[PDB]
DNA sequence: GCTTTTTTTTTTCACAATCCCGGTGCCGAGGCCGCTCAATTGGTCGTAGACAGCTCTAGCACCGCTTAAACGCACGTACGGATTCCGTACGTGCGTTTAAGCGGTGCTAGAGCTGTCTACGACCAATTGAGCGGCCTCGGCACCGGGATTGTGAAAAAAAAAAGCTGCA
DNA sequence: GCTTTTTTTTTTCACAATCCCGGTGCCGAGGCCGCTCAATTGGTCGTAGACAGCTCTAGCACCGCTTAAACGCACGTACGGAATC
């Protein structure tokens, strides 16, 4: 028993030991990595929704992503996520 | 010769232009600095006309309301002339600029 | 394709047209010092709202902003505007 | 309200100046539109009381 | 005295340690009473939002979501309690 | 009999509370306020333990972030000590009150 | 040049705060366990949207005259800001008082979870009228001139406030 | 307590600016028309969520200690702001 809800929490540890494999996090620490994936996630999502209600487009695709992210992040973070997003498609793309 | 006192013509055009609504920027040079800029971003570029004036109309209106929070300023620190500190409190309070 | 680079215009807004939207603001006296910071925060307005405007046409594969372009921009920037489409 | 402010500046048909009038003299609609801007509508008459004359 | 107006139990010590992390040096004392004030409008309108939320969900337990959701609707979006 | 100038503590705890991060209102009356606002919209309502915390962080940051915008209008009128007419003029600039 | 004061500067001493040693013990990050559902898969089907081709809107350029606005300079007033100076609202630091904080126990409201059953919404096709674009008109409203009214500002002259000037006590 | 000026107040015209009307003219608000495509009708089917029942979580009340924090008061320094220039 005891509901069963989900979070990014297994996924912000395994990026955290990529970056710092002997570092560690609190709770409290991980509880605010959850709240900030959750707040962008959604706010890219939402500009890719209306991206693609603008333009009579019924299909959010990897396009829309980027248009989004173009206009949420600022300059130099939107020119490396851009960079990260599109080589992660290629790479996925080229695997099958 | 008649001359009016500095203050009572400025206390005027302030009435003058409260009342009105029509936009205060010469709308070429306005039109020729929006082009300008975009270039920047993407060149041999097309503005609808209604594109430009609905620019023109959200500019006027941001620096006017500026003008006002500026205003204020200038007030709250017992001077009746706004300076540039003026807007840069009003914009670092706004939360425009770090 | 017939002549179309753009040249200084910034100075276009003369101190006229921004002492008349200071007196729209009710402000009565103004320093030599606002003119040029005034011009300064405009561009960055301008660069700003056309920035995304123009995103949006690029998404939309247009090589014409539209209105709605600049609608859409402006609601983006916290600066929703009525009475030009949307 | 608009069609007060309407009537008020001595016309017959609503204009975007009206519309602004009628909403920021009315407190509630105001706040609605707090973070709205009508085009071709101005700003209520405002001076500041020490801008004004002895 | 010591009677049920609790936005007195804001203590003196209190506003003055916040208005520190917030770089004050001197303080005025009309400033704790409009502190107090402030601080009242700021919880009426988050916790009428949150409580809002509450009803729909039929319940009787504020849930912190229910504040969080509030929080994000009056533009001060918090991390770590849900988001 | 030793005694430090005025404002030179001041400065001791400013630096003392930036480098700390703990909720500076005492937690037991910010509840008991947390309640009686609340009955004010809905009686007999319970409160998750982290619903009242969620609040609380939430309004030591407005507060904190309000006396910095506070602080300095203060010094833009050439003055140290913040006032009323600083919160308020920061908050009419925020567009918190009109 | 000298001596005599304020002010400025330097030097010395007091005290928090940090960091180095020595330590201990609690509690939750972390990671393993054991079950479960949400991700994956290949299949099938329908239509979103790429594309290419076609129409024709409306966006861009160019001109030349008219005149409103911008421009730049002369002129002086009221503003900004520096300085001074006075009254007290604040900060500091004591001792006394207060209730938050903690840890704990005991009760139950109510959060939430499970299974059942059907009222209500998706979806479909056929039906038709509400609302689209088009297009025509005439009355509101923008612009003008002329006459009435309001408000500003200078100049002349008063009322008063304040300043500089007295002897006395 | 004066005599002698500056400061502040008052009153009298001159002049500019804004205000209000009718007259005039142009064009877009308003509305009618005819045709369309989206709202409606009447039908079907499936499941979202309302609902009753039960579980046990965590919210509340209470209590009794130990301080750390709030409190109130004495005292004066550095501040706000008035006044001048
Ligand atoms: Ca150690
Ligand atoms: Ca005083
Ligand atoms: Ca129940
Ligand atoms: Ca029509
Ligand atoms: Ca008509």
């Amino acid at each position: 028993k005891r509901s069963r809800k989900e979070s990014y929490s297994i996924y912000v540890y395994k990026v955290l030991k990529q970056v710092h494999p002997d570092t560690g996090i609190s709770s409290k620490a991980m509880g605010i990595m959850n709240s900030f994936v959750n707040d962008i996630f959604e706010r890219i999502a939402g500009e890719a929704s209306r991206l693609a209600h603008y333009n009579k487009r019924s299909t959010i695709t990897s396009r829309e992503i980027q248009t989004a992210v173009r206009l949420l992040l600022p300059g130099e973070l939107a020119k490396h996520a851009v960079s990260e997003g599109t080589k992660a498609v290629t790479k996925y793309t080229s695997a099958k | 010769p008649h001359r009016y006192r500095p203050g009572t013509v400025a206390l005027r055009e302030i009435r003058r232009y409260q009342k009105s609504t029509e936009l205060l920027i010469r709308k070429l040079p306005f039109q020729r600095l929006v082009r300008e800029i975009a270039q920047d971003f993407k060149t041999d570029l097309r503005f609808q006309s209604s594109a430009v004036m609905a620019l023109q109309e959200a500019c006027e209106a941001y620096l006017v309301g500026l003008f006002e929070d500026t205003n204020l300023c200038a007030i709250h620190a017992k001077r009746v002339t706004i300076m540039p500190k003026d807007i840069q409190l009003a914009r670092r309070i706004r939360g425009e600029r770090a | 394709r017939h002549r179309k680079v753009l040249r200084d215009n910034i100075q276009g807004i003369t101190k006229p047209a921004i002492r008349r939207l200071a007196r729209r603001g009710g402000v009565k006296r103004i320093s030599g010092l606002i003119y040029e910071e005034t011009r300064g925060v405009l561009k960055v307005f301008l660069e700003n709202v056309i920035r995304d405007a123009v995103t949006y046409t690029e998404h939309a594969k247009r090589k014409t902003v539209t209105a709605m372009d600049v609608v859409y921009a402006l609601k983006r920037q916290g600066r929703t505007l009525y009475g030009f489409g949307g | 309200l608009a069609g007060n402010a309407a009537r008020d500046n001595k016309k017959t048909r609503i204009i975007p100046r009206h519309l602004q009038l009628a909403i920021r003299n009315d407190e509630e609609l105001n706040k609605l539109l707090g973070r709205v801007t009508i085009a071709q509508g101005g700003v209520l008459p405002n001076i500041q009381a020490v801008l004004l004359p002895k």
